[PDB]
RNA sequence: GCUUGAGUCUCGUAGAGGGGGGUAGAAUUCCAGGUGUAGCGGUGAAAUGCGUAGAGAUCUGGAGGAAUACCGGUGGCGAAGGCGGCCCCCUGGACGAAGACUGACGCUCAGGUGCGAAAGCGUGGGGAGCAAACAGGAUUAGAUACCCUGGUAGUCCACGCCGUAAACGAUGUCGACUUGGAGGUUGUGCCCUUGAGGCGUGGCUUCCGGAGCUAACGCGUUAAGUCGACCGCCUGGGGAGUA
RNA sequence: AGGAGGUAAAAAUGUAUAA
């Protein structure tokens, strides 16, 4: 049960860039929920989030631009 | 859709009290405003097959209770579809 | 009458001038009875990765709540206008306040 | 509308006629209408210059404006006319000072609408300014060449105009065949894209809707006798020489644009 | 992905970019769309993580080992 | 001639070789070499030892230059694709860092079936 | 007449459900320019093809089109076909809570009507990559195939037409009943949310198994068990789902 | 224990009578 958000709850916001950076992986991809094991609820969640922020440039797409 | 307002002043149209929400005359009236509001909807996409069916379904149930309300309430059945305007 | 929480960028010579920006946007929303929300002008902020050049940025978040006929409109002045790049527009789910 | 004539005679089999019910039907506006007789292909030495033009319904020429010389003047679209010079439809328009002036109709244009021309004019379907206040990649009708000119690139039926790039004095834009032309950005023109793009599906029919349209019979070339032409002769439909023009010139297969003076603004070829 | 491990190094040390992509991905994306393969190759790959939970429930035999 | 410091050596390994190519810190190419080009062509090719020999046969013609740090930009599923490093190391250079920039297509073009 | 069938309303929740319009990045290809030099590309091995006219490699800039890594999961949604970047506008269905209301309005359905992947067809645009046809080089007794370099229609969009597939859980739809276990997903209630809980109550869905059934394999509360309503369909194979 | 990379040219046919 290694959640984080999961008792925090909230709706996830994208701009918390502090938080969305310990689900992105060095290289830019988004960590799966085997590994975070966090709830299929907050993930998609964390799906879109992720996205609009990359979007707006607050995520990198990859390393090398 | 069918926006909360709306629905409101339809149903203190034809309900014969406040709260009467489930009659017969309701129910027709009631989706009648639908599909007249889907009409502008049908009328740009036109390929939009999916809620194709959602209107068509509806439209079935309405055909359902009028066939109903005819063989049950002649006289009310008359006054009904005159104050909507349908049938043809 | 929904809530948009409309967040776009600024290339940063405009940036220079930017309040002017908003108070013509803020006009046009009150201007129709829409109530702003939140105003938060995050600032020249460093970018991830480079927006056709410019390595440096400029972010203005919104928080808006508007009726959809105005806020069709005010999305056009945002593309026929070579300063706002990237402009975001998202739904309602309860306007908020203090976001950052 | 695109309606299949029903077959009534042979001869009106195949006439898919271009049938737009919003024309105005009745005289057109009188004080904007000169003459033009024609003139079937003869110039001023009166020999037959260019061939296949001959007869034809009486035309009568209306003054199109294409320069658009009026600058913050608001104006109401009044109604859509036929036009049997172009392939277009123009459109009676009227300023708000009371004056009624032609234009070529946009495609997102309505009998009632509000448009209006100069450099102050909002970006919707039907206004003109200058190629300076567009967004570099929009769709543009109406390309003119000289700063006040007029306007002389795409103005047929269902024709646009991208504007490609914008590199400071010179708009690089590309007309429709496929050119990429680099032209002046002070140069005025007009966003949208013209109307009535169902021209390309208008099958004549029967010889009649050529014939009095102006397009005269052509005669093939192994038809001819060999002292008129290049081509045929022989005791039966024998061809043989390499394809040319009736005065000896390759034809289907040589290049033939020579100006030099102009190659300075053509970027990129037709292909 | 990226490594510099700074000063003391000295040796390749990036076998991390193995557990990112590096091959997974270009011996996946080299040729054959499938369009619906994996559709199969997901059901039988998930089918058989299920043939060793099903194993791992079916260890408790003696065996004699 | 010359005389440039920085140097990034372009590390395309494929299935089939290893053109390595040595540029400077902005691109402009400084020389390179090949498996083919060591002079073994054809199932040797395509060899951890062709990637090898193919960083000496470009640790020289780079003497002109005479280049000292390194930022290896590895690319491509090739078979030498580790092996080239450790030649390079040995070659008398230095590695600062090293970075994959392997072409990951979104979702691109789709790919051939070239394989049965 | 009545309400447990069926349906409507109040407040919420999840979703690649559908249509329309915008937009971002990564990558292939092409074009223009710089650097730079003999191979590159390819295969089991080769050759055709590209390349001293200067490729491939690399970098800057620009043009375009199609697809949207990671999330992604026997995860969700739709009646089925199917549907996955992100954003907006229009819109359908499901599910729950606690109440109110109509009062059998229900189930199925020959003919009929609508939807229906991919291929194909007509008209008009678009065309990167991929790729039937086809060409060339190999392999081969031969190779009109597999393999390789190229490459068109098509794949894409708009508007019409086609109505077939192993259109498959090879299981028609609807309702009732008959022991369990491990999950996933999405709600909600109660208690101390004192702390990722504890105990319930619904929908959807995966897997394993008892009775029972089946020719066996297997199915097993989302049945192929026990029953009911209705419709479609079968009567040896080949001939033939053809004349 | 849990996941990834790499590994395989060519080779056709056997009629017609036994429990």
């Amino acid at each position: 049960f290694c959640r984080f958000t999961a008792e925090g709850v909230q709706e996830i916001d994208y701009k918390d860039i502090a938080t969305l950076k310990n689900y992105i992986t060095e290289s830019g991809k988004i960590v799966p929920s085997r590994i975070t094991g966090t709830r299929a609820k907050y993930q998609r969640q964390l799906a879109r989030a992720i996205k609009r922020a990359r979007y707006l440039s607050l995520l990198p797409y990859t390393d090398r631009h | 859709s069918l926006s909360t307002e709306a629905t409101a002043k339809i149903v203190s149209e034809f309900g014969r009290d406040a709260n009467d929400t489930g009659s017969t005359e309701v129910q027709v009236a009631l989706l009648t405003a639908q599909i007249n509001h889907l009409q502008g909807h049908f009328a740009e996409h036109k390929k939009d097959h999916h809620s194709r069916r959602g209107l068509l379904r509806m439209v079935s149930q309405r055909r359902k209770l009028l066939d109903y309300l005819k063989r049950k309430d002649v006289a009310r059945y008359t006054q009904l579809i005159e104050r909507l305007g349908l049938r043809r | 009458m929904r809530h948009y929480e409309i967040v776009f960028m600024v290339h940063p010579d405009q940036s220079e001038q930017v309040p002017g920006m908003i108070e013509r946007y803020t006009a046009a929303i009150t201007g129709a009875e829409g109530k702003i929300h939140r105003l938060e002008d995050w600032g020249r902020r460093q970018l991830a990765y480079p927006i056709n050049k410019l390595h440096k940025a400029h972010y203005v978040l919104m928080n808006v709540e508007a009726p959809q006929e105005v806020i069709d409109e005010l999305e056009t002045t945002f593309r026929f206008n070579d300063a706002v790049i990237r402009s975001m527009v998202m739904r309602t789910k309860h306007a908020v306040t203090e976001a950052s | 509308a695109v309606v299949k004539c029903k077959p009534t005679s042979p001869g009106r089999r195949h006439v898919v006629k271009v049938v737009n019910p919003e024309l105005h039907k009745g005289k057109p506006f009188a004080p904007l209408l000169e003459k033009n007789s024609k003139s079937g292909g003869r110039n001023n030495n009166g020999r037959i210059t260019t061939r296949h033009i001959g007869g034809g319904h009486k035309q009568a020429y209306r003054i199109v404006d294409f320069k658009r010389n009026k600058d913050g003047i608001p104006a109401v679209v009044e109604r859509l006319e036929y036009d049997p010079n172009r392939s277009a439809n123009i459109a009676l328009v009227l300023y708000k000072d009371g004056e009624r002036r032609y234009i070529l109709a946009p495609k997102g244009l309505k009998a009632g609408d509000q448009i209006q021309s100069g450099v102050d004019a909002a970006i919707k379907p039907g206004n003109t300014l200058p190629m300076r206040n567009i967004p570099v990649g929009s769709t543009v009708h109406n390309v003119e060449m000289k700063p006040g000119k007029g306007g002389q690139l795409a103005r047929s039926a269902g024709t646009y105009v991208q504007i490609v790039a914008r590199d400071g004095a010179y708009v690089t834009l590309r007309l429709r065949s496929g050119e990429m032309r680099k032209v002046e950005a002070d140069c005025r023109a007009t966003l949208g894209e013209v109307g009535n793009a169902e021209h390309m599906l208008r099958v004549l029919g029967k010889a009649g809707a050529a014939r009095w349209r102006g397009v005269r019979p052509t005669v093939r070339g192994t038809a001819m006798n060999p002292v008129d032409h290049p081509h045929g002769g022989g005791e039966g439909r024998n061809f043989g020489k390499h394809p040319v023009t009736p005065w000896g010139v390759q034809t289907k297969g040589k290049k033939t644009r020579s100006n030099k003076r102009t190659d300075k603004f053509i970027v990129r070829r037709r292909s | 992905i990226k490594v510099r491990e700074n000063e003391p190094f000295d040796v390749a040390l990036r076998r991390f970019k193995r557990s990112c992509e590096k091959a997974g991905v270009l011996a996946e994306v080299r040729r054959r769309e499938f369009y619906e393969k994996p559709t199969t190759e997901r059901k039988r790959a998930k089918a058989s993580a299920v043939k060793r939970h099903a194993k791992k429930l079916a260890r408790e035999n003696a065996r004699r080992t | 001639r010359k005389q440039v410091s920085d140097g990034v050596a372009h590390i395309h390994a494929s299935f089939n070789n290893t053109i390595v190519t040595i540029t400077d810190r902005q691109g402009n190419a400084l020389g390179w070499a090949t498996a083919g080009g060591s002079g073994f062509r054809g199932s040797r090719k395509s060899t951890p030892f062709a990637a090898q020999v193919a960083a000496e046969r470009c640790a020289d013609a780079v003497k002109e230059y005479g280049i000292k740090n390194l930022e290896v930009m590895v690319k491509g599923p090739g078979p030498g694709r580790e092996s080239t490093i450790r030649a390079l190391n040995a070659a008398g250079f230095r590695i600062t860092n090293i970075t994959d920039v392997t072409p990951i297509p979104h979702n691109g073009c789709r790919p051939p079936k070239k394989r049965r």
